């Protein structure tokens, strides 16, 4: 089968600059005059993929003009004029001549925008959940760049270590910052126990500590 | 019933591809036979063309051309009934009868016009060469310039080659009288 | 509009067998071919199995012939994988699409333009456990903008899939990704963020969705 080359794997690039993704085919994928047969997907991650440039160069019924396909044969190019928040995601390339359709290895684009605080909140477990006797923490920093960070649960000054696991979402769409909850899981047992709850965003130079007491 | 002498097509090389078969013996291909075919290309389908006779012993299929690419190649399959009599495959532009030139027109200046049959997006629109005929005896011209006209001073019909080597001339137009 | 609509996807035993189906409105679906892609997780897309308009033609990844099963019905714009005897390496999140206009001599391609929903298989031999829905509400002491949301525990397989008021909101909706705790389950969480003043008028529901287990939870958040 047609082995694509996918190249770049992954794309930093800034609001406004142009972007390019190189596409290598082993073998042509021109059969006529004017039908190479390429096509160029994005998918925004929890998505379904999207068509942005079929047989090369003509553009998806959806697509600005600012995407733009190029190539022949077995040399393909998708051109980004000027990339924006919303160009975040994956991109593919897919040859639609012989079967099995191949894809190329996929892009990651993503913005270099300003740095970025995170809103951060705290979260008590539910007087529902305590019955079932896991008592779940959970922190959650809010709309903040770069990815990078540091979040460190204490529970009484006491730092928990191996209790805890988190999660970030992709870059957002419409302001390119990212939003990441951390959970902190204990026996009803634990919780009870003890009384102030905080968790610790660390970030370059600066430390928020939000907390709660079980108390108040 | 058996196959006297295997299919052999001819396309114009945009709309039409006539494939002729010769038998042993008389048929109805009108009624006995069926022949199937299928644009070799990820994802078509096979369509039935019912036949028509030439004479008793043969038969004659106009395949409908979705216009015809040098790449193009597609699978003939000949069946009686449910019964395969025939396999095989043909590329249509290997074998061109053009199409005819159209409306000849007159205008010092003796100008002839015509109309050349085949659109701009067609291989075959700037690969066309003219035969201009012109009672009693007659006198050739060979317009071989992409525009179709001709110009002189002091039957009248037109034709066409293309520049292809499984190729043959194509029908004569409307003619007039100068 | 144009639309491809996606089901029967859940959690089957190593083993198994399962089918897919995709509703198709908005057009002649009988003109047109189809195709399913499969992505496994973290992994990219993967050509599975194509099949012409007319029924005529079928085409198939070599890791699946023989097993996998394409079909359509015209009739009921339908079509149809018929997965059989599934391994583990069969876990993947499945789409169909619009491919090539077929009915004419020659085919017309616009690429993969209309794409379904997906639907999940995951091939395993554990037991499959509907979601916990607790709500994540602030320690009140009486701030500008609020912060709500839900906490989604205890589910198997993937996915889940969360919406806020019936789909009226979507402004300031952070669903997370799930991770897998060590126990073998999937936990999830999904946030909002609200203005202060109108708590007292509005009010404020997440719509947890778990097809393979056929549960649907609806918690009002204070
Ligand atoms: C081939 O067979 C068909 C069908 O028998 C012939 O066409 C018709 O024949 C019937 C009698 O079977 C006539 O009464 C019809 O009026 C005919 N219809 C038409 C439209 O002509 C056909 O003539 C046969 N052809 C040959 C060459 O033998
Ligand atoms: C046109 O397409 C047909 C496909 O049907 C080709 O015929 C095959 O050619 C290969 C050559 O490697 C042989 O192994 C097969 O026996 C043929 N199969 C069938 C079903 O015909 C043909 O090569 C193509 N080319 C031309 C010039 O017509
Ligand atoms: C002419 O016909 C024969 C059929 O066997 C073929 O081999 C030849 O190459 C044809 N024409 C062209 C232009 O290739």
């Amino acid at each position: 089968d047609i082995v694509m080359t996918q190249s770049p794997l992954s794309l930093p690039v800034t609001p406004g600059e142009p972007a390019s993704i190189s596409c290598r085919s082993s073998q042509s994928l021109l059969y006529s005059i004017g039908y190479n047969y390429l096509d160029w997907y994005l998918q925004k991650s929890g998505q379904s993929p999207q068509l942005l440039i079929y047989l090369g160069s003509n553009r998806a019924s959806g697509v600005p003009d600012r995407f733009s396909g190029s190539g022949s044969g077995t040399d393909f190019t998708l051109k980004i004029s000027r990339v924006e928040a919303e160009d975040v995601g994956f991109y593919y390339c897919m040859q639609a001549l012989q079967t099995p359709y191949t894809f190329g290895q996929g892009t990651k684009l993503e913005i270099k925008r300003t740095v970025a605080a995170p809103s951060v909140f705290i979260f008590p477990p539910s007087d529902e959940q305590l019955k079932s006797g896991t008592a779940s923490v959970v922190c959650l920093l809010n709309n903040f760049y770069p990815r990078e960070a540091k979040v460190q649960w204490k529970v009484d000054n006491a730092l928990q270590s191996g209790n805890s696991q988190e999660s970030v979402t992709e870059q957002d769409s419409k302001d390119s910052t990212y939003s990441l909850s951390s959970t902190l899981t204990l026996s009803k047992a634990d919780y009870e126990k003890h009384k102030v709850y905080a968790c610790e965003v660390t970030q370059g130079t600066t430390s928020v500590t939000k907390s709660f007491n079980r108390g108040e | 019933m058996k196959v006297l002498q295997e299919p052999t097509c001819v396309s114009d090389y945009m709309s039409i591809s006539t494939c002729e078969w010769k038998m042993n013996g008389p048929t109805n291909c009108s009624t006995e036979l069926r022949l199937l075919y299928q644009l070799v290309f990820l994802l078509s389908e096979a369509h039935t063309c019912i036949p028509e006779n030439n004479g008793g012993a043969g038969c004659v299929c106009h395949l409908l051309m979705d216009d015809v690419v040098s790449a193009d190649n597609y699978t003939l399959d000949l069946w009686a009934g449910q019964q395969l009599l025939w396999k095989g495959s043909f590329k249509p532009s290997e074998h061109v009868k053009p199409r005819a030139p159209g409306n000849l027109t007159v205008h010092d200046t003796l100008l002839l016009t015509w109309s050349n049959p085949y659109p701009p997006d067609n291989y075959l629109y700037n690969h066309l060469t003219y035969a201009v005929n012109i009672p009693a005896d007659f006198r050739i011209y060979n317009v071989t310039y992409l525009e179709p006209s001709l110009r002189i001073a002091a039957r009248a019909r037109v034709r066409a080659w293309a520049q292809l080597y499984n190729t043959t001339w194509s029908e004569w137009s409307p003619s007039t009288k100068w | 509009e144009v639309q491809l609509v996606e089901s029967g996807g859940g959690l089957e035993q190593p083993g198994g067998s399962l089918r897919l189906s995709c509703a198709g409105s908005g057009f002649t679906f009988r003109d047109y071919a189809m195709t399913w892609v499969r992505q496994a997780p973290g992994k990219g897309l993967e050509w599975v199995s194509s099949i012409s308009g007319s029924g005529g033609n079928t085409y198939y990844a070599d890791s699946v012939k023989g097993r996998f099963t394409i079909s359509r019905d015209n009739s009921k714009n339908t079509l149809y994988l018929q997965m059989n005897s599934l391994r583990a390496e069969d876990t993947a999140v499945y789409y169909c699409a619009k491919d090539r206009l077929s009915i004419t001599i020659r085919p017309r391609y616009y690429g993969l333009d209309v794409w379904g929903q997906g639907t999940t298989v995951t091939v395993s031999s554990a037991s499959t456990k509907g979601p916990s829905v607790f709500p994540l509400a602030p320690c009140s002491r009486s701030e500008s903008t609020a912060a709500l949301g839900c906490l989604v525990k205890d589910y198997f397989p993937e996915p889940v899939t969360v919406s806020w008021n019936s789909g009226a909101l979507t402004s300031g909706v952070h669903t997370f990704p799930a991770v897998l705790q060590s126990s073998g389950l999937y936990s999830l969480s999904s946030v909002v963020t609200v203005p202060s003043s109108s708590l007292g008028t509005k009010t404020y529901t997440c719509n947890v969705d778990h097809k393979p287990s056929n549960t649907k939870v609806d918690k009002r958040v204070e």
